């Protein structure tokens, strides 16, 4: 089969397959190559954590895909469905939403804490 | 039931065979009244109030003394402590002019005739102009003769340079534990019989080891640790010549004794800061340090040890022991450390004997060098300032290290005789019942499972 | 592989002297010391010398033996002078403890097989 | 009652499933000598910590000790019956005995997990 | 036009065996419309 | 040819060639080293 | 300060100067004693 970002130039619908791949190796592993080299191997596990807590708190944990809430408004993109999923690749997907990154993290923690309300008093009334 | 599935379990009780750092774990003691250590404990973090060790059962697991890593571990941070330990503080390069000795003879006895040296040179005072004119009194194993009043010449300035001894520290051994970090387990044989390449059918698991003296000596093991019934004996292969045969003894032998010399410490300077502590003035008789051993107890520990020994050579031999025959001058004489003095007591009375199938002391004379050289290697030294005063040292026989003579095709002359080598037998006699062993806690298991979805 | 190889053998007369020498390898001449031994018909085994490693010391058995070694190179020089009559013996080289541990009475492993010195006018 | 480290590592395999908290609670305890000594462990400690769960949470798991899944038993790796691999051995012994046919399953385990998310995925479209 | 050969700083012997290499650092995270809704 | 921005005077051009050009040389001398001493364990070694 | 002189040993017109001999005195490893040694230095490691 392929490799590491083997898919990176498939388009988007087949590279929703390999994402085990990609994701399985983000946690691979004085003098010179001495304190150096240490710094790395706590870069690595610093960053490992953050990504995990950020797919952590917005409500998923599960890893993978994990579809949700805060449904799509289309001043992001006005485009087509299979426009998206069929003729693109992720880093040009990445380069036609790069500044909107930053209001979608804010809302994802707020659905997810009126979700968890609602189950929590729904089950606590009861 | 007929249906077979697949089922993952966390944190099951499997281990492996694996290596990793451990760390220290000393007892406190309050430590704050302390004259610091060279084996310095301060870094080393506060141990358990109390140890807990839980009892394992239904489980044997092989052992192995000859192949273990904790000594390769130990022996690079001995010598690590030690280096930096004697780093700040003085360095004295200019102690090796043109010794101009001669003798003593301030009533001396005829056993130490000659030995002590009147020597007198030169020195820089502190200001960089300026020299003074001194004199110590250095012994016979720490000058050469130059150019054969003769100018003598310190032993070392020709191969390395030394720097004196931390005069505040002390060579005090403290018990030290080790313990392993997380994720790792130390498992520890608690068989009475056990004999180095073989099983442990009893082995339990502990926090940590117990307290370890880190102590020094060659040929007779100081302040071990003993054994339960009778004496052990261990080997790598007992039927070659070239391995050692490490005793381990039952009943301790006590051993003890003084140096019978008045020495008054004197002061001089080299420099801005730095000082000399050289000795001078030997106020009272003068005689030779010796080692006493009770002869009741050598008289019969040598027998219980050949009937132990017995087992492996047959029953109808003569063994028969016999002095070091010769080799460097750390390995065919008794070198253990007293109260920051040297000395190097010449054993030959006691490996004296010979055994067929079918009060009274003994006294090894002793001597003292100053310039020791420790963790044999080329390129270092310590001058180990003299102390005031008489010393006393009493101390614990709990060992032997001889090895084997054989090779004359076969008969029954078996001759043993005392013999250390590399300073690896003195921590293979204290960490032979420990292991270290890595955790793997996933598993996989078939059950009647099916994950409904 | 540790096996030594040995060369320098002859006929030597009364007052003289030889460059007695032996070369070996096998990847573990570092945790060794090589010395000698002498092996005459009717007696038992003796030593003549150990270059000891971790001190760099040459000692020998009498006056006259002296070992000696140089730089890297897996060969040592075993210099005699003024040899006699008593010298006429069988001459091999072998593997002593690391610190040159017991010798003129142990019987080492790793052993060469051994020249011929015979003295004579 | 029989608590401790490794306190049932003799028994057998019934009644050793039951203190798995108690092997995984203490898996993440916590310039001179005793200096980066420490420093050196306490990070491969930590990395290799990740690393299991990591692992576990990639397969349809990471709920935590016991764990239910699917790809059946290929009834070649042990002709052993049932009662006797759960009340007969030890875990070391099972392991001695499977030391070397897990590596297919650990990716027999994680195609099934992709199976089952994408069979998720698609379930919930046309509803 | 005139060439002469000329060195100067120590760092054109190395910017000769790794001029075809770059670095990348790889961002795993990624956000994409779809057609579900979590059901509760 | 590789350069950073080749039409001025003041940067490197970089060309690699596609053919190795075999050279040779050597000193032809026998220099031999003899050694003294500087202090306690120090040598110097220095041509004779 | 070395105190040196030419070479003029089988020199050859191509090599004329370059090596000189330089005499010199060097302390022993004794810190009493002087040595008097000699070396062969080139002439791009020397000045006036
Ligand atoms: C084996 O263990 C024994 C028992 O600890 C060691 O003997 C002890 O040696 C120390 C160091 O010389 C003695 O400490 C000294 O005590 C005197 C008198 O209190 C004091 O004036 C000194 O300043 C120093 O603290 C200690 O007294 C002595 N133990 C006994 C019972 O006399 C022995 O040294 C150990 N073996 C080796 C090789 O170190
Ligand atoms: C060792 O040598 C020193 C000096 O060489 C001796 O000290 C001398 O002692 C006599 C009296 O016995 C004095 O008159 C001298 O002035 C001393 N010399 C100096 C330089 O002060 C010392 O006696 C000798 N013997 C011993 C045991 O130290
Ligand atoms: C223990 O030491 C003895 C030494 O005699 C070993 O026996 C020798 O083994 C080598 C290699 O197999 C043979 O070349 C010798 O001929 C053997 N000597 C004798 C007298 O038989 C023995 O193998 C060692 N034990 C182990 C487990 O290695
Ligand atoms: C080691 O030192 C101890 C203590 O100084 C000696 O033990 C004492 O020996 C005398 C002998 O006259 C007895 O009267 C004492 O009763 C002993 N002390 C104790 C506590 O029993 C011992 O003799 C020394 N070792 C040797 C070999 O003499
Ligand atoms: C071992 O014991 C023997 C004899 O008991 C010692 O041999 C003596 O050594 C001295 C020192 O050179 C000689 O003067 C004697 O002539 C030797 N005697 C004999 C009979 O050979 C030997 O020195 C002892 N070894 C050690 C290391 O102490
Ligand atoms: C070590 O002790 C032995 C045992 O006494 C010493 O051997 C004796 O040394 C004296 C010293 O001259 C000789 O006269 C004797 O002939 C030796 N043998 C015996 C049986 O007494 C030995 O000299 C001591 N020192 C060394 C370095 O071995
Ligand atoms: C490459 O080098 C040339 C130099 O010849 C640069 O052109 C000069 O640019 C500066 C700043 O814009 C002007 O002041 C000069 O007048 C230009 N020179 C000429 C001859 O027109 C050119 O900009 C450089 N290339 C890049 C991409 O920076
Ligand atoms: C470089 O080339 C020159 C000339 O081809 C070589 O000089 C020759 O050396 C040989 C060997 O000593 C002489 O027999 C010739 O007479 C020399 N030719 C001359 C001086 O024109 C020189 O040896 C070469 N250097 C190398 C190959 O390192
Ligand atoms: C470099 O200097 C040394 C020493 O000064 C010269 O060696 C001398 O050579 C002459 C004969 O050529 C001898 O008589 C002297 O005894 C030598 N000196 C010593 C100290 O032994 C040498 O000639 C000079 N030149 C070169 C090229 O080495
Ligand atoms: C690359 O582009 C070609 C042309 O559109 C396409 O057929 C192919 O599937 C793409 N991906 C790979 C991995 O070749
Ligand atoms: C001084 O001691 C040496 C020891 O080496 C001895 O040889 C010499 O005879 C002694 N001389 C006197 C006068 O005591
Ligand atoms: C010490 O220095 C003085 C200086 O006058 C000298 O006379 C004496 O010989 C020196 N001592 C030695 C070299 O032992
Ligand atoms: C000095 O050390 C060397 C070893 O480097 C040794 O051979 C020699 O005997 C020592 N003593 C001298 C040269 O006086
Ligand atoms: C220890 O005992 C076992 C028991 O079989 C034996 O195989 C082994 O050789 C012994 N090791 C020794 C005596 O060093
Ligand atoms: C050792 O014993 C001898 C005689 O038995 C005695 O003279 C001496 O004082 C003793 N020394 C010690 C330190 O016990
Ligand atoms: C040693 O000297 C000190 C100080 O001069 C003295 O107090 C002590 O009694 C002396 N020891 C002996 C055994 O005379
Ligand atoms: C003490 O040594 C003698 C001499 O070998 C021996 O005959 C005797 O049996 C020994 N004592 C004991 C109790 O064995
Ligand atoms: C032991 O030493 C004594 C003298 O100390 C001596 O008479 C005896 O012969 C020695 N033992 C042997 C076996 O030679
Ligand atoms: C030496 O052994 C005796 C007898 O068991 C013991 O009481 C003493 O504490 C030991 N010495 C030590 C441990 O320093
Ligand atoms: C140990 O073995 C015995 C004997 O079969 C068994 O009864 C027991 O359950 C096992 N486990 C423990 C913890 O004793
Ligand atoms: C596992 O054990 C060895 C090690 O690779 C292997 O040869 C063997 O085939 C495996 N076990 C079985 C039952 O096949
Ligand atoms: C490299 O080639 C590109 C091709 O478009 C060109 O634009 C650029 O100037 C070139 N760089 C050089 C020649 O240094
Ligand atoms: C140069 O010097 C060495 C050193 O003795 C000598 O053996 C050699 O033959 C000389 N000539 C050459 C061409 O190496
Ligand atoms: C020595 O060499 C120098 C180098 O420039 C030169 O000037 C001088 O004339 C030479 N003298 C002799 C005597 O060779
Ligand atoms: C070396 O020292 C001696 C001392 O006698 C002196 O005469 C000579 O000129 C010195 N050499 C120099 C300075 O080159």
């Amino acid at each position: 089969f392929l490799g590491f970002l083997g898919a990176a130039g498939s388009t988007m619908g087949a590279a929703s397959m390999t994402l085990t791949v990609q994701a399985r190796n983000l946690l691979s592993g004085l003098t010179v190559w001495g304190i150096k080299q240490l710094q790395a191997r706590v870069l690595a596990v610093e960053r490992y954590l953050r990504d995990q807590q950020l797919l952590g708190i917005w409500g998923c944990s599960g890893k993978l895909i994990c579809c949700t809430n805060v449904p799509w408004n289309s001043s992001w993109s006005n485009r087509n469905l299979s426009e998206i999923w069929d003729n693109m690749t992720w880093l040009q997907w990445d380069k036609e939403i790069s500044n909107y990154t930053q209001i979608i993290y804010g809302l994802l923690e707020e659905s997810q804490n009126q979700q968890e309300k609602n189950e929590q008093d729904l089950l606590a009334l009861d | 039931a007929e249906n077979l599935w697949v089922t993952v379990y966390y944190g099951v009780p499997v281990w492996k065979d694996a290596e990793t750092t451990l760390f220290c774990a000393s007892d406190a003691k309050a430590y704050e009244t302390e004259k610091h250590n060279v084996w310095a404990t301060h870094a080393c973090v506060p141990t358990d109030p109390n140890p807990q060790e839980i009892h394992l059962e239904n489980v044997t697991e092989e052992f192995n003394m000859w192949k273990n890593n904790m000594v390769e571990q130990m022996h690079t941070d001995i010598i690590s402590l030690w280096d930096q330990s004697l780093k700040p503080c003085v360095k004295l390069t200019p102690l090796c002019v043109t010794l101009q000795c001669t003798n003593v003879t301030n009533n001396i006895t005829d056993d130490m005739r000659g030995e002590l040296k009147n020597c007198s040179f030169n020195m820089t005072t502190e200001l960089r102009d300026k020299k003074q004119k001194v004199y110590s009194l250095f012994y016979r194993l720490d000058v050469v003769q130059i150019n054969e009043n003769k100018e003598y010449r310190l032993i070392n300035c020709n191969t390395s340079a030394c720097t004196q001894a931390c005069p505040k520290v002390s060579f005090e051994p403290i018990p030290i534990h080790y313990c392993a970090p997380a994720g790792f387990a130390i498992l520890k044989c608690k068989d009475k019989k056990f004999n180095g390449t073989g099983p442990c059918p009893s082995v339990s698991t502990v926090q940590c080891t117990h307290g370890i003296k880190p102590v020094v000596s060659t040929q007779l093991l100081l302040n071990g640790s003993l054994a339960e019934e009778e004496v052990m004996i261990r080997s790598e292969n007992i039927t070659n010549n070239a391995k050692n045969i490490l005793v381990q003894f039952n009943t301790p032998v006590q051993i003890n004794c003084t140096r019978p010399n008045n020495n008054t410490r004197k002061s001089i300077r080299i420099g801005p800061g730095q000082a000399f502590y050289a000795t001078g003035d030997i106020i009272g008789d003068i005689r030779q340090a010796h080692c006493n051993v009770s002869k009741a107890t050598w008289n019969e520990t040598l027998g219980k040890v050949v009937k132990q020994l017995r087992k492996h050579f047959g029953n109808n031999t003569i063994i028969r022991f016999a002095n070091s025959s010769g080799g460097d001058l750390e390995v065919t004489t008794h070198s253990f450390n007293c109260g920051g003095e040297f000395f190097y007591c010449n054993t030959s009375g006691l490996f004296n004997s010979t055994w067929i199938s079918n009060n009274d002391s003994i006294t090894l004379p002793c001597r003292i060098k100053q310039i020791i050289n420790m963790w044999q290697r080329i390129g270092q030294c310590m001058y180990a300032p003299p102390i005031q005063g008489v010393i006393r040292c009493v101390s614990n026989i709990t060992g032997l290290i001889l090895t084997r003579d054989g090779g004359s095709t076969n008969s029954t002359t078996e001759t043993f005789r005392p013999g250390g080598g590399d300073m690896r037998d003195n921590w293979r006699s204290e960490l032979y019942k420990y292991k270290v062993v890595k955790i793997e806690p996933l598993g996989v298991a078939p059950t009647r499972c099916k994950r409904r979805v | 592989q540790v096996q030594l190889q040995e060369s320098g053998g002859g006929l030597v007369q009364p007052g003289g002297s030889l460059r007695l020498s032996c070369v070996a390898s096998g990847f573990d001449l570092e945790n060794y010391s090589i010395g000698w031994f002498r092996q005459a018909p009717g007696k038992a085994r003796e030593g003549v010398a150990c270059l000891s490693k971790n001190s760099g010391i040459g000692h020998s058995v009498k006056g006259r033996f002296t070992i000696s070694r140089d730089g890297d190179s897996n060969t040592w020089f075993l210099q005699m002078g003024a040899l006699e009559a008593e010298d006429t013996a069988v001459y091999t080289c072998a593997t002593y403890n690391r610190a040159c541990a017991n010798y003129v009475t142990i019987w080492p492993e790793f052993r060469g097989q051994g020249t011929q010195v015979t003295v004579s006018s």
